[PDB]
DNA sequence: GGGAGTAATCCCCTTGGCGGTTAAAACGCGGGGGACAGCGCGTACGTGCGTTTAAGCGGTGCTAGAGCTGTCTACGACCAATTGAGCGGCCTCGGCACCGGGATTCTCCA
DNA sequence: TGGAGAATCCCGGTGCCGAGGCCGCTCAATTGGTCGTAGACAGCTCTAGCACCGCTTAAACGCACGTACGCGCTGTCCCCCGCGTTTTAACCGCCAAGGGGATTACTCCC
């Protein structure tokens, strides 16, 4: 048989890291599936012609923040951009 | 022609589910005609990039790609 | 153009300073602005035209006017 | 015998299927209406049941939107019946018919 | 050994970065790109999941269908801004009454 | 401060007959002033997301382009 | 030097046809309350003219941030080997809606 | 305005099928070294936006004032609405002809 990669197990363990007794059912898998492709093949967009309109070939992450600001309005934005500094700077830390 | 299979109880239904508390009995027309004009149009863009992949068998995956060219795009099917 | 420019770019350099202090404005750029709002809100009153033709009215109000940006469905 | 005001049944109407959530226009009629629909351009076009209900919950979607914002154009015009001016209307206002 | 380890991070590095490489939007890309996008991926989906078993809670029940999800992005005035634009399959609609549509007695 | 008055009454009512409508009440004006302003602080914080992305410190052409563009 | 058309194939997929049946489409009909014509009104709103005021455009300083370049050096592609994260067949027991029927709660007019 | 009547709800009992683990497999992330490279930083140029100001001015503003028609109220009537009745085609499902998307190799082209 094909194979297909899938998102369950990753989002499986996000929420039983966040809720531990709540059962999701196939459906609600299947649209937050199509919900992560699609947000990531437009965020995928705005990182491309930020990109080109600044004569740049070189994806770095202060386009994708831009990004980011440029689309997610309010103070949910800086959350994002705030624990997303975090996750770079423990990246860039480790050994 | 099967588009008297879309029966006025159904619109009946349907408009009670789109929030109308009044009906009268002119809008079916009107709603057919509307409903051919967005149906053609879909059922266009998604034979013509059927075609493009130079398959015959339409699968709902084409239709998202349909839908995500509009910007109303429809979760839940690979998209 | 028919609305007037310099409180055109000082309303939109005082909106500005609430987002970050101190820019400086291009000519063209700002004419932009006001070609690009000009046509948006004459868009929209011909959508209150044909509301109020609609509703068998010859004045427009508020309410009418947000209808419409329901219609649209900003905020 | 018992006979129930107009008004009370669209409002428990109105409720129990904004409650619900299940597809009412029955799938056969839609079925070959979009096969006589597609046979309209090519020949011997063959469906996906997916591709089918895909289409049936946009159009769903998409009725209940001018629906809801036939509504609110209506009680926007002090009425509470519908007349197909508010369909033109409702259709030219949205942009989608120029 | 693995980034995700090394990171703190939780979503995959690798499959998100290969999808960029054969998305072929540029040449040369970033190393903590991807962390930081899987991040904000995590802290989304994490948001959309707390409100889904907010509703859940609310509605007594322990798993999750799609009227959770509907009722959790159709009630929040940020979430109504990303995805007013965007339907949702078997999505349904809110309970919502006019005023003068009420029986005034 | 306080220049949401600058966009005068008749040069609205100028809009109103380019936009064709006949008469007008007393209470739309600050109404389409509160809808300008709302889109202008929408159009101006992508400006200003323009200007400070690209190393750069003021709003030049290809900037108001792209952010009227974004929308449609 | 790897993308692309060409050839069997097959087993899962498409379409449908026929028997039963069953809640639903649609029609019939009294009807009564909201759509809609008609009058009073009064008020806000259109227009018109004195007054002012910011305004339209020129003139100059100027400097400092945009625009272009040298370069080289850290930084990204990429390629041989590995393995454990992460894909799938299988099994099981509990979440949840169905059946039903009494407690609970709108509805109207006498 | 309260009771007859009917919709709703919720709990006792129930069956079912799929959510989630269990184990087998397997192949792209991972290690690490290398080498092309392009943009980070420094540096030279340059030019026009901003600031300030003055001559002259089209337009805004605000009150006076006449009145046209949106709204309130009255009266009408008719048109789908609730209830009852009658056909009806949608759907289970079982089978069945067959059809074709993807799976292998074979060989060609810019």
């Amino acid at each position: 048989k094909t194979r297909k990669e899938s998102y369950a197990i990753y989002v499986y363990k996000v929420l039983k890291q966040v809720h531990p007794d709540t059962g999701i059912s196939s459906k609600a898998m299947s649209i937050m599936n199509s919900f992560v492709n699609d947000v990531f093949e437009r965020i995928a967009g705005e990182a491309s012609r930020l990109a080109h309109y600044n004569k740049r070939s070189t994806i770095t992450s202060r386009e994708i923040q831009t990004a980011v600001r440029l689309l997610l309005p309010g103070e949910l934005a800086k959350h994002a951009v705030s624990e997303g500094t975090k996750a770079v700077t423990k990246y860039t830390s480790a050994k | 022609d099967n588009i008297q299979g879309i029966t006025k109880p159904a619109i009946r239904r349907l408009a009670r589910r789109g929030g109308v508390k009044r009906i009268s009995g002119l809008i079916y027309e009107e709603t057919r005609g509307v409903l051919k004009v967005f149906l053609e149009n879909v059922i266009r863009d998604a034979v013509t990039y059927t075609e493009h992949a130079k398959r015959k068998t339409v699968t709902a995956m084409d239709v998202v790609y349909a839908l995500k060219r509009q910007g109303r795009t429809l979760y839940g099917f690979g998209g | 153009l028919l609305i007037r420019k310099l409180p055109f770019q000082r309303l939109v350099r005082e909106i500005a300073q609430d987002f970050k202090t101190d820019l400086r404005f291009q000519s063209s750029a700002v004419m932009a602005l006001q070609e690009a709002s000009e046509a948006y809100l004459v868009a929209l009153f011909e959508d209150t035209n044909l509301a109020a033709i609609h509703a068998k009215r010859v004045t427009i109000m508020p309410k009418d006017i947000q209808l419409a940006r329901r219609i649209r469905g900003e905020r | 015998p018992h006979r129930y005001r107009p008004g009370t049944v669209a409002l428990r109407e109105i409720r129990r299927y904004q409650k619900s959530t299940e597809l009412l226009i029955r799938k056969l009629p839609f079925q070959r209406l979009v096969r006589e629909i597609a046979q309209d351009f090519k020949t011997d076009l063959r469906f996906q049941s997916s591709a089918v209900m895909a289409l049936q919950e946009a159009s769903e979607a998409y009725l209940v939107a001018l629906f809801e914002d036939t509504n609110l154009a209506a009680i926007h015009a002090k009425r509470v019946t519908i007349m197909p001016k508010d369909i033109q209307l409702a259709r030219r206002i949205r942009g989608e018919r120029a | 050994k693995t980034r995700s380890s090394r990171a703190g991070l939780q979503f995959p590095v690798g499959r998100v970065h290969r999808l960029l490489r054969k998305g072929n939007y540029a040449e040369r890309v970033g190393a903590g790109a991807p962390v930081y996008l899987a991040a904000v991926l995590e802290y989304l989906t994490a948001e959309i999941l707390e409100l889904a078993g907010n509703a859940a809670r609310d509605n007594k029940k322990t798993r999750i269908i799609p009227r959770h999800l509907q009722l959790a992005v159709r009630n929040d005035e940020e979430l109504n801004k990303l995805l007013g634009r965007v339907t949702i399959a078997q999505g349904g609609v809110l309970p919502n009454i006019q005023s003068v549509l009420l029986p005034k007695k």
